[PDB]
């Protein structure tokens, strides 16, 4: 439920929205929040962000060196579980090509969805305060009491005659 | 006793004192620089720890 500015999954810029409803949006669904929380966590190289030297991933250790596939998978699979709301990891297809020296892995992560605790900070309210009456209706009655009775009588006259 | 021994006790004190100046000095500078980082490789090596 971690709120934050929404990042476009397709381009990487802020998700200002479609041309018909351009604006700014907050990440509300846990899925969207977790997506960007993993994306930033994996995209920032370790130590390259000032104000926090411990954040990021240490790509320099592996890239450019002769490395064992098994060691890399452990670190990749470990960084994911640093988020407190990750249920499990389903599958992991780690493959390496020696000709091009490229490495490419696949996997998915499962996360549940929570409640909103309070709507005070977001948009709307859930209550239905009453509406003041109109004109002399309060002190003298209402005509609808006649209309509903007339309709009931008419429908009952309709019911008895077979159709 | 004789002066010949006084010229000998000094040698016993001088050489012995020189030992601390060697050992005691090396540790002092070894603590005065924190850049160096020691590491030990117990097993591990040939299973991709290279």
């Amino acid at each position: 439920q971690f709120k934050d500015l929404l990042l476009d999954p397709l381009t990487g810029d802020l998700d200002f929205g479609t041309p018909g409803d351009r604006g700014m949006r907050l990440a509300l669904t846990n899925q969207l929040s977790l997506r960007q929380r993993l994306y930033l966590r994996f995209a920032i190289w370790a130590g390259d962000w000032y104000f926090d030297e411990t954040f990021g991933f240490p790509y320099r250790t592996f890239v450019g060196k002769k490395t064992v596939k098994a060691v890399l998978d452990g670190r990749i699979k470990s960084e994911v579980r640093q988020e407190p709301d990750v249920l499990q990891i389903t599958d992991f297809q780690s493959t390496m090509d020696v000709v091009s020296r490229s490495y490419k892995c696949f996997f998915t992560v499962v996360t549940a969805e929570g409640e909103e605790i309070s709507l005070a900070f977001v948009g709307e309210d859930e209550y239905q305060y009453p509406t003041p009456p109109e004109s002399n209706v309060q002190l003298c009655g209402d005509e609808g009491v006649i209309i509903n009775f007339k309709n009931k009588l008419y429908y009952l006259i309709n019911f008895r005659l077979p159709k | 006793i004789s002066p010949a021994q006084q010229a000998q006790a000094d040698k016993r004190a001088r050489d012995a004192a020189a030992a601390k100046r060697k050992q005691d000095t090396e540790v002092s500078n070894a603590k005065s620089r924190e850049d160096i980082q020691y590491t030990m490789f117990v097993s591990g090596l040939r299973r991709g720890r290279l």
